[PDB]
């Protein structure tokens, strides 16, 4: 219940991704996004987005080689507690 | 004549000097008994005693060195000396005082070394990215204000011990972020990475080599980092001749002292440096967090300026924290640390905007008074600081030092210094109580031969019961009714009866509930006045009719403080400029104003009347506030001539007035939350046509 | 003040084991011997594989000074599986909390970790062990199915523990619910009856516990300390816990109901990071049978003489009244970095004076930063702020600070002396010290002289050496002393007698004892406890007549007495102590007969006369009140004449007048001894014939009850003569007057509206506040500056609504600030618009009338009036280019005062506010 249920791809023009999740019921501190290389040695990488923004952007991928994208929700408690890794393969 | 010293004062040479600073003693090499014993040197001198036998020490405020205030403090010959004078020798006789002055200057180009203390908890991963090239970006901005710049980096997360540290599972010790399916490095208490150096590319090299860790509880201990970065000046390399700025960047709350009891840490923090050759705070797991008092003490001693760079959600917490640590400034830090490059320059302006003197090693036997001269020639008594200054200005302070009595403390010295500055004013206090004639000491039997007496400085005080120059004064039927001197006024009672006259010396009996002194038994203790039922309010010694107020107390009742801190408002002005400050309490002068700092005045004129006085002297260079040359001191508002009186009225006031040119001027007054107040001015006002 | 620091009981455990981190008494019902319980965390035990498990040692008062560890667990780590421990128990700090009721001992391990039985984790849940006789159970209320940081895994239960009056424990844990904190209360029987060694998470019936709250309350550390006591009328001890990090680290103290765990009261520290709530305690400090709160803020920073901040720490003292909210005072520390409020320990009634006493300790202050414990005695008026005894640490600082006073416990009488004693722990040097209280003896002594007047020609007694009649008199010194507790039957007093104490080393003696022929004498006395005021006699032969020339100087008989250390108890060196504030000496004065007439007795006629320079005294403020006293003795000499000035409760006497010569100085002292306040002035001893003295006494009155018409001053002269010893009591009063400086002020915001209005168009029926015109704001303030206050007043506002059937200033709304209600005779804002000189005379008038309540000195009443300039009426046809001055006036009338039965007779004034509109 601490996980957004959204983020199917939007605006697939550039060598990037524009994802958009929708309003988890609990208060959100930050959002964490990971990506990259489904079946390979996995050059995974991330970046931080404030909890008020519902969109993000990624960079540095091959010409549409079907990456894997995950998004985490960060609880406003402790230093950094999170959970609910909703994922999509695009 | 008989003013204070001739009568009620003649006891001995050392006691004559302790009565009044205007008294004097003599040793006239003969015995003209009369009354040339202890007297003013305008009357005792006329008593024909001056073969340099006059003992009249004068209080001296001699300066031992005063280097001139330099213009630019970078580069050339030596000794920037932003404070003048430096060493003066104070010499005071009992119950006397002298006064001196001191000028301090914010030098044009003063070296600055800034140390970046950064939180490395997981909420700062975004911040560590955008700070990659902000080392050289900060170089170009600080180059304008200072040619000699240094930068260093330091890291902290929290104490690496439970319950703060991720202690389990064992699969997550080298990776405290395990459930996150990513990799972070093990958490650390305080990590010093780059020492202070003048290579701004070296800063960017150690950045992006650092990585972000993870913690468990929201309060992150950075006071351990602040304490270490202050007292490890050898390790991190503080320039002893440069402006020290320590920027503290975090987005969450902080641990305070006594929080370490949960982790089983009960040893108090010491001001000692514990960062070793491994560049890690070793005592992090064994020593508690430092308190605000200990942080304030060592921050002042090392002349370090602490800058709080925190987010808006927690900025109010550090606002109140900084109020408990004077001299520190807080600034809004963006979530991604994109504002640090500008926030540093803004903070260094505020730090160099104020000058406040601090006293160290002050002997409590003497108190210091302060009249401050911050503006052109307008003096502000009771204040030891100046606010609203730009780099290059010079302010003055006049200081008076008064002693209660005089000790034999072996001429200990003390320091007067502005906060955060290296240059200081050292004052060597000396006390000359005793007379120079005591060295001979003439022990017992010169002119008081038998029935062993004494001889000192030309007088004899012989034994327990015998009295006077001539002696034996004995305890038997020896019966003089002395005359006319045991009492003044020619008809008063005998010796103002507490003890009676025996041979004239008035040995005062009834010695209880305090001591009875004085030549006519005139003096005593406990004879002073009360304020709330406590004599001299407990803030002053009682000297025979009067209270000798302790340090930082004045008045007949000694119930009036010299403190101006309770008069200080939130904007900086004492009593908001609407009233005087007397005994730590404001007395408002502007009609309709009241409150502790006269902050409440609902019937005062609106801001339109007040702020238009700035737009006249600043934009039109005329009107009031201009001929006093106080235009660009009271007017710190940003003013820009614009057109159409724009729409954004989030919280603003439109003001219209008619100038002496009989034209209508329109302007505005806007402010960002807890920030600055800007003034828009509509250009091309409306004037009569034709 | 009665603690013995000479021969205390020293205890020492193994070094490095924090011996003394927590101390308490042990008073089992099964025996008469009482023991010491000293916790010792970080102590290596015989538990297999457990490093520094901690101990709780039982030290005895049997004088062998030996401490024996108490077996609580004695077992290693239980296993969740093979090579998978369920608990870890190493460095668990078992012993950091020790508290004991009659026969039961409760010890806890706040750093005990747990495996959580679901996933592999090490969560500091904390555990406790309750032992009653041979049986030992485990109480771990925070070890439950609520696992992670959002639950109770980091709770560290047992961080602070306590017992209630009837078998119920109060447990605190600071780490529950993301370090919000938690209080858990359980019945002692439930803890023992429901214990199951094969169940790790036990649910207890009748468990009172605080629940999780909003995330803003995180990192508050509730349960950091605990105290018990009754704060309502239920009779059951309620819960008191400190929350040092609550309210943005201001510090808070919560008081929960000990019955249904509901909030009762609160406290909040005034300074951030001061750790308000590090230490708490509850005791009746004023004998009211109502518990009073004590809160410690060791890191509180106060202001010194300079005004800079210094960390001395302060302790919050809150007296509970039977009505409701407490009366809270503050008590600052003494030394910097001393942490004055680190430990607050009640110790029964130490001096047995009828009021309980408390001890506050600064573990890091004093000489060499060894540690200081301050003792504070209670009084009828509350807690005496002046410490009566200081206890200094006696041990070095080898590795860490000795922390002498970091933990204390009192309110138990370990010996039979009848006085409660105190335990002080160090844990820095791994030591604990026991200070025993000494019995208090209140002693009173009388001194009498037969007779007080001596006649030199009346020689009766014969000198022992040679037979010559000498004038003589008698002196009797009676001595009685008693006390409570265990103190010996007979006490050894050593008393010294001094004749003519006034004259001293260089002077005549004028009086010696008969047989000893000496001015001084000593006597060894021995009295009994109850009554029996024993006396002795040696008689005072006067010196040879006409041999000293000094008459009129009273021969002062002075008796001072001490107590020999001979008599003590079987306690091996615990001697009693005299009362704290009692005179150790008493004086009597005899006088030589001189100028007492042919009757040989001095009969004076004393007279007091006082005129009124001051006439009126204004209610509400202090003011100078000077009285001129005319004391004259028309008669023979008056021995020991004194001026008695009986003052009211509002007097607050201060000093005497010096600046005048017509009135000379006087020796006056303020004193209140027996049920009355008064000022005593010396009028000369003896006050000879004539002697017309003038003097003045200054006063500053703080009036009372607001209904008193006058203030009472009764004056008379007293003396030691047998006949006509006093003067007629003369009374002087000055009337209370009412004076209230009330002013009315007004201002227009803005005071100018230039025309035309930029970007303005005319709507025939607008609701904009923009289509109408600019906002003109009139602010009226009615302020009472005078010392006296008034209860009711009337305010009338005259507003120029219209002029020639069209609006001038359309009033949108008006607001009130202060005790005032207002009503407009016309409906404000009738159009429902939402966000030369024209006065209320020649123009249309709209009135606003207001009623004013009680206004004191520092309070005022403000009326904000937000109006709109109706631009349509101006600028159109009849007012095209002309300057108009919109004038509004306001008047006030004060009609009532709270000082009925006193002259008032009027208060009234007025003012006006103008808003000028012009062209160009
Ligand atoms: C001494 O100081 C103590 C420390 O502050 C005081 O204790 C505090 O008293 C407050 C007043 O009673 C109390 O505030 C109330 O909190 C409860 C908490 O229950 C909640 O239940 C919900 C579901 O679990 C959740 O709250 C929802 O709504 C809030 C907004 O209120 C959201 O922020 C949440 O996300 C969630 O959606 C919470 O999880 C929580 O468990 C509230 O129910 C109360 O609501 C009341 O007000 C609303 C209007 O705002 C009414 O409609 C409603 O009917 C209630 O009347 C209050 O917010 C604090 O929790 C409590 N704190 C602690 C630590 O005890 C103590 O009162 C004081 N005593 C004295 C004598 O001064
Ligand atoms: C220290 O103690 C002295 C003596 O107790 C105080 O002197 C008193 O000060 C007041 C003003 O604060 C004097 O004025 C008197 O008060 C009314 C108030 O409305 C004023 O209007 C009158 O002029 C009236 O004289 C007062 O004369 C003076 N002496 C007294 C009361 O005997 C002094 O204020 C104290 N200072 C502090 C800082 O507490
Ligand atoms: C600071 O300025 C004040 C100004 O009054 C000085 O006050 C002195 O004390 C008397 C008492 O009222 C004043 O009337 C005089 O102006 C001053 N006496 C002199 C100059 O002899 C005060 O001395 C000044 N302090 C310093 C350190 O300069
Ligand atoms: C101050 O300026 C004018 C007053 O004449 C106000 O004007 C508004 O903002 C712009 C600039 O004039 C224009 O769109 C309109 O004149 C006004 N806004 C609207 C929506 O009509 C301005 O609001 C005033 N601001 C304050 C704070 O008083
Ligand atoms: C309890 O015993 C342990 C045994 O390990 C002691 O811990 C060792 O102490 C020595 C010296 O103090 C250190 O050199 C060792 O490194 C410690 N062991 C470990 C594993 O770190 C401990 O000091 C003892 N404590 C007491 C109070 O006796
Ligand atoms: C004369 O002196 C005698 C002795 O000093 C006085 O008699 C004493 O009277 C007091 C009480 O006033 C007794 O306590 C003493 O015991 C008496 N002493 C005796 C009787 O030797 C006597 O009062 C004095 N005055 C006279 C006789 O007029
Ligand atoms: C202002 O109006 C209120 C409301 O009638 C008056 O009544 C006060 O407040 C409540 C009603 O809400 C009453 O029960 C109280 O008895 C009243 N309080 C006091 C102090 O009288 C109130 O009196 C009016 N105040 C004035 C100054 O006229
Ligand atoms: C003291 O007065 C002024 C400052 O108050 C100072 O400049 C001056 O030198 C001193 N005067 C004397 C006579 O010491
Ligand atoms: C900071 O202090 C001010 C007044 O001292 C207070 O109004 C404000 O609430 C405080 N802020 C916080 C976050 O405590
Ligand atoms: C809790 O306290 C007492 C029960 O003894 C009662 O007066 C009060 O109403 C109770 N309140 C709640 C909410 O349980
Ligand atoms: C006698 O007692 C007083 C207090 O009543 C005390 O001040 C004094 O020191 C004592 N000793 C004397 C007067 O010798
Ligand atoms: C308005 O005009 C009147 C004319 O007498 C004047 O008294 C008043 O001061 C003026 N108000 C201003 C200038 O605010
Ligand atoms: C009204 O106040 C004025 C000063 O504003 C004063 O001169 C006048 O005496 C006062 N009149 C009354 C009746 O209070
Ligand atoms: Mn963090
Ligand atoms: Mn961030
Ligand atoms: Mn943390
Ligand atoms: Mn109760
Ligand atoms: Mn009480
Ligand atoms: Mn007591
Ligand atoms: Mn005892
Ligand atoms: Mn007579």
């Amino acid at each position: 219940s601490d996980v957004p249920r959204d983020l199917e791809v939007v605006a697939a023009t550039p060598t990037s991704l524009l994802i958009s999740w929708d309003a988890p019921a609990v208060t959100v501190r930050y959002y964490r996004i990971t990506y990259g290389e489904t079946g390979g040695n996995s050059p995974v990488q991330e970046f931080t987005v404030p909890g008020s923004k519902s969109t993000a952007t990624i960079s540095g991928l091959k010409p549409g080689v079907d990456y894997t994208i995950t998004v985490y929700a960060v609880t406003p408690r402790g230093d950094w507690n999170e959970g609910g890794p909703i994922s999509i393969n695009y | 004549g008989p003013n204070i010293c001739t009568t009620r004062g003649v006891s001995s040479c050392q006691q004559c000097l302790a009565v009044s600073p205007m008294c004097a003693w003599c040793s006239d090499e003969a015995l003209p008994l009369g009354s040339p014993r202890c007297d003013l040197k305008e009357n005792l001198l006329k008593d024909n005693c001056a073969p340099e036998s006059i003992e009249f020490p004068v209080s001296e405020a001699r300066v031992l060195e005063d280097r001139p205030l330099s213009d630019k403090g970078s580069g050339d010959s030596s000794q920037v000396t932003q404070v003048s004078p430096q060493r003066i020798a104070l010499r005071l006789r009992p119950d006397d005082s002298k006064n001196f002055s001191i000028q301090v200057r914010q030098v044009e180009d003063y070296p600055v070394d800034i140390y970046y203390l950064m939180d490395l908890s997981y909420s700062m991963k975004d911040d560590l990215w955008s700070i990659q090239n902000l080392g050289t970006k900060l170089a170009t901005q600080m180059r304008k204000l200072t040619s000699n710049l240094r930068i260093g980096f330091g890291a902290f997360v929290d104490k690496p011990v439970s319950p703060y540290m991720y202690i389990s599972p064992p699969e997550a010790l080298e990776n405290p972020c395990y459930d996150m399916k990513t990799t972070c490095l093990p958490m650390f208490g305080y990590k010093h990475v780059l020492t202070l150096t003048d290579q701004v590319t070296r800063f960017n090299e150690e950045v992006k080599k650092q990585s972000v860790s993870r913690n468990r509880d929201a309060p992150e201990g950075g006071f351990d980092a602040i304490m270490q970065a202050t007292v490890c000046d050898e390790k991190i390399g503080w320039r002893n001749d440069a402006s020290h700025l320590l920027v503290f960047t975090t987005d969450a709350k902080t641990h305070i002292a006594l929080d370490g009891r949960l982790a089983g840490i009960v040893q108090p923090n010491d001001g000692q440096c514990h960062v070793g050759s491994d560049n890690h705070y070793s005592a992090s797991t064994t020593m508690d967090y430092p308190s605000l008092g200990l942080m304030t003490e060592k921050l002042s001693q090392k002349n370090i300026n602490l800058i709080f760079a925190v987010t808006e959600n927690v900025v109010n917490l550090y606002q109140n924290y900084s109020e408990l640590i004077p001299g520190t400034t807080v600034g809004v830090l963006s979530m991604d640390s994109s504002n640090v490059l500008q926030l540093i320059v803004d903070a260094y302006g505020k730090i160099r905007s104020k000058v406040e003197l601090e006293v160290r090693d002050l002997p409590e036997e003497l108190s210091l008074s302060f009249n401050a001269t911050c503006l052109n020639n307008e003096v502000i008594p009771g204040l030891k600081s100046c606010m609203g200054l730009k780099i290059g200005d010079t302010v003055s302070f006049s200081i008076e030092a008064k002693v209660r009595g005089c000790p034999q403390e072996k001429e200990k010295s003390f320091t007067i210094k502005p906060v955060g500055f290296k240059d200081s004013l050292i004052v060597q206090v000396t006390f000359d109580c005793d007379c120079a004639c005591q060295a001979q000491a003439e022990p017992n039997s010169h002119r008081c031969n038998n029935g062993n007496g004494t001889f000192e400085c030309g007088v004899c005080r012989c034994g327990p019961g015998w009295l006077g120059s001539q002696c034996e004064c004995s305890e038997e039927d020896y019966r003089p009714s002395q005359q006319d001197e045991c009492s003044p006024r020619e008809g008063q009672p005998v010796c103002s009866q507490r003890g009676e006259c025996l041979c004239g010396q008035c040995v005062c009996h009834s010695s209880d509930f305090g001591k009875i002194t004085g030549k006519y038994c005139e003096c005593d203790d406990f004879s002073c006045v009360r304020y709330k039922g406590e004599m001299c309010s407990g803030h002053g010694q009682c000297s025979c009719g009067d209270c000798l107020c302790d340090s930082d107390w004045t008045g007949y009742y000694c119930n009036c403080t010299t403190r101006t801190d309770t008069c200080m408002s939130s904007n900086g002005l004492l009593c908001s400029g609407r009233g005087k400050c007397e005994c730590g309490s404001c007395v408002c002068i502007q009609p309709g104003s009241y409150g502790d700092t006269c902050e409440k005045c609902p019937t005062c004129p609106d801001a339109c009347t007040f702020k238009k006085e700035c737009v006249e002297c600043k934009k039109f260079d005329r009107g009031a506030l201009h001929d006093e040359n106080t235009c660009n001191r009271y007017c710190r508002d940003e003013i820009e001539s614009v057109k159409e009186l724009k729409d954004t009225g989030k919280d603003a006031v439109n003001c219209t007035y008619k100038n002496e040119d009989d034209c209508v001027v329109r302007f505005q007054y806007y402010e960002d939350s807890s920030g600055k107040s800007i003034l828009y001015v509509v250009e091309e006002p409306e004037c009569p046509k034709g | 003040f009665n603690l013995d620091v000479d021969s205390p009981a020293e205890y020492s455990g193994p070094e490095g084991s924090y011996f003394g981190f927590a101390v308490d008494f042990f008073v089992p019902s099964a025996s008469s011997r009482m023991f010491l319980l000293v916790g010792a965390p970080k102590a290596n035990t015989t538990q297999p594989g457990i490093v520094e498990g901690g101990q709780v040692l039982k030290c005895d008062w049997s004088s062998t000074r030996r401490c024996q560890p108490i077996e609580f667990d004695a077992t290693g780590n239980r296993d969740y599986a093979k090579d998978d421990p369920l608990e870890f128990k190493s460095h668990q700090w078992f012993g950091a909390s020790v508290r004991s009721k009659q026969d039961k001992i409760l010890a806890c391990a706040p750093l005990y970790h747990w495996r959580t039985e679901m996933k592999q984790e090490r969560e500091p849940v904390g555990t406790c062990f309750l032992q009653d006789g041979t049986k030992t159970v485990e109480y771990a209320p925070c070890r439950s199915q609520d696992i992670d940081a959002d639950g109770q895994g980091f709770c560290q239960g047992g961080f602070s523990i306590d017992f209630t009056k009837a078998d119920r424990v109060l447990l605190g844990g600071p780490g529950s619910f993301y370090w919000q904190g938690q209080l858990i209360s359980d019945q002692v029987a439930e803890i023992v009856s429901k214990y199951d060694p094969n169940v790790y998470s036990i649910k207890y019936n009748n468990q009172l516990a605080t629940r999780t709250a909003q995330a803003i309350f995180d990192d508050s550390y509730l349960g950091y300390s605990v105290a018990v006591g009754d704060f309502n009328g239920d009779g059951i001890d309620d819960f008191v816990s400190g929350v040092p990090r609550a309210a943005r680290t201001l510090g808070m103290v919560y008081i929960y109901d000990g019955k249904n765990m509901s909030s009762l009261y609160n406290f909040t520290g005034e300074q951030m990071a001061a750790y308000f709530g590090f230490s708490v305690a509850a005791t009746d400090i004023n004998g009211d049978d109502y518990a009073d709160v004590f809160i410690g803020a060791p890191l509180f920073m106060d202001r010194g003489s300079d005004g800079k901040l210094q960390e001395v720490g302060q302790v919050s003292v809150s007296l509970q009244r039977a009505s409701g909210d407490f009366q809270t005072t503050k008590l600052n520390g003494f030394e910097v970095f001393a942490r004055f409020g680190s430990a607050i320990a009640p110790l029964g009634d130490l001096d047995q004076d009828g009021f309980n006493d408390i001890a506050i300790a600064a573990p890091y202050g004093g000489e060499d930063k060894k540690g200081i414990v301050y003792i504070f005695n209670g009084r009828s008026t509350g807690l005496n702020a002046v410490p009566s005894q200081i206890l200094e640490g006696q041990w070095a600082a080898r590795s860490m600070p000795p922390s002498f006073g970091y933990s204390m416990k009192g309110a138990t009488d370990i010996d039979k002396n009848g006085y409660p004693d105190l335990i002080v722990g160090a844990f820095g040097v791994d030591r604990a010290i026991l200070y025993r209280a000494r019995p208090v003896i209140t002693v009173n002594a009388g001194l009498e002289v037969y007779p007080s007047i001596l006649n030199q020609d009346n020689k009766t007694c014969s000198l022992p050496g040679t037979a010559l009649k000498v004038s003589c008199f008698n002196v009797r010194f009676c001595l009685k002393a008693d006390g409570k507790g265990v103190l010996p039957r007979k006490l050894n007093f050593q008393v010294e007698l001094l004749l003519d104490k006034l004259k001293q080393k260089g002077a005549i003696r004028r009086a010696l004892f008969l047989y000893s022929r000496s001015p001084s004498h000593s006597k060894n006395m021995t009295i009994s406890r109850g009554g029996l005021m024993q006396c002795e006699e040696l008689i005072a032969y006067l010196r040879d007549e006409s041999e000293f020339r000094d008459k009129l100087t009273p021969i002062t008989i002075f008796m001072e007495y001490r107590l020999d250390y001979r008599t003590a108890a079987d306690t091996t060196g615990l001697q009693p102590i005299l009362n704290q504030f009692t005179p150790a000496n008493i004086s009597r004065q005899a006088h030589i007969l001189l100028d007492c007439g042919e009757d040989n007795v001095c009969k004076p006629k004393l007279e007091v006369s006082v005129d009124s320079d001051q006439k009126k005294i204004y209610i509400g403020d202090d003011n100078p009140l000077t009285l001129i006293v005319k004391a004259q003795n028309q008669g023979e000499g008056a021995y020991e004449a004194e001026l008695i000035v009986s003052i009211p409760l509002q007097a607050d006497f201060i000093g005497v007048v010096r600046n005048n010569e017509a009135l000379a100085r006087l020796s006056c002292a303020f004193k209140t001894e027996n049920q009355t306040r008064q000022v005593v002035c010396d009028l000369g001893n003896p006050m000879k014939a004539g002697t017309q003295l003038l003097a003045g006494l200054r006063f500053s009155v703080h009036q009372q009850s607001e209904m008193d018409t006058s203030v009472k001053f009764d004056l008379q002269i007293q003396s030691s003569n047998l006949f006509d010893k006093v003067s007629p009591v003369v009374s002087h009063k000055v009337d209370l007057a009412v004076l209230a400086a009330v002013e009315i002020r007004g201002v227009s915001s803005p005071d100018h509206v230039f025309l035309p209005i930029p970007n303005w168009e005319h709507k025939e029926n607008p609701e904009t506040e923009e289509d109408v015109g600019p906002v003109v704001q009139h602010i009226y303030e009615l302020r009472n500056n005078g010392p006296s206050s008034f209860s009711k007043a009337m305010l009338h506002l005259q507003w120029p609504y219209k002029y020639n059937n069209n609006t001038l200033l359309y009033i949108l709304h008006y607001d009130i600030d202060g005790p005032m209600n207002c009503t407009s005779d016309m409906e404000i804002n009738p159009l429902r618009i939402k966000i030369h000189t024209l006065g209320c005379g020649v123009a249309q008038c709209l009135k606003i009338v207001c009623q004013v309540g009680r206004l004191d000195r520092g309070k005022s009443a403000i009326l904000y009036v937000k109006s709109l300039l109706w631009t349509e009426t101006f600028m159109n046809k009849e007012n095209q280019n002309h300057s108009y001055s919109l004038k509004s006036s306001a008047s006030f009338n004060v009609i009532e005062f709270p000082y009925k039965n006193l002259p008032i007779e009027d208060i009234t004034n007025s003012t006006l506010v103008t808003t000028n509109v012009t062209w160009g």
